[PDB]
């Protein structure tokens, strides 16, 4: 049976209409996508022994990134705007794991991902730590794509 | 030539010869150790180094 893959190699794509270039930016610490269905249990009358459980809506959950404080990129400077309202633009992401020759093996592929949330890491005098800090979006779809589904 | 009434006071002194006085009365032991004396530390780091 072929390989399972490791979550240590990922790329991600942005793509801004304020930013006329698609940029790619290395992260850290990639959280994870969730997408939940939200049933909802109904009770029937006669029926004691069964359940019954009636799909209603799709929750898609939330990406939570983690770099460190590096030099200021395309995206940590719109998060600035976004956060100072100066803008409300929202972005594609292509997130992909990549296997051992570079080849994309599955591919998330986020749709109208806002930036919501910056969050600083702490400032301690006897630490021995990179500052990193956390940033998070709020996305309305999302695709799954690739081989290794 | 050290004429040793100058050993006894220049020349270290040796382990094996020791008497030990517990409370009103001495009893002759062969060894004795722990009679440290050990502290402890506090630090402080701020920002500015």
């Amino acid at each position: 049976m072929s390989t399972p893959a490791v979550s240590h190699r990922f790329l991600v794509n942005f793509l801004f209409n304020n930013i006329p270039n698609p940029f790619d930016i290395a992260f850290q610490r990639i959280s994870g996508l969730s997408r939940t269905l939200e049933v909802s249990q109904h009770r029937e009358g006669g029926e004691n022994v069964r359940n019954l459980w009636l799909a209603e809506q799709v929750n898609h959950g939330s990406l939570v990134l983690e770099r460190g404080v590096m030099n200021a990129s395309p995206l940590t400077l719109q998060f600035d705007r976004v956060l100072r309202r100066e803008s409300t633009q929202w972005a594609n992401v292509v997130i992909m794991l990549l296997n051992e020759l570079s080849l994309p093996v599955t591919t998330w592929t986020l749709s109208h991902a806002l930036p919501v949330r910056w969050q600083m890491g702490d400032l301690d005098a006897g630490s021995n730590q990179v500052l990193i800090n956390t940033l998070e979006l709020r996305y309305q779809d999302m695709r799954m794509l690739g081989v290794k589904l | 030539a050290i004429t040793a009434d100058d050993i006894a006071v220049q020349y270290p002194i040796p382990t094996y010869r020791f008497i030990v006085t517990l409370g009103d009365e001495q009893v002759p032991f062969t060894s004795a150790s722990g009679l440290d004396i050990n502290f402890d530390t506090i630090e402080y780091r701020d920002g500015t180094g």
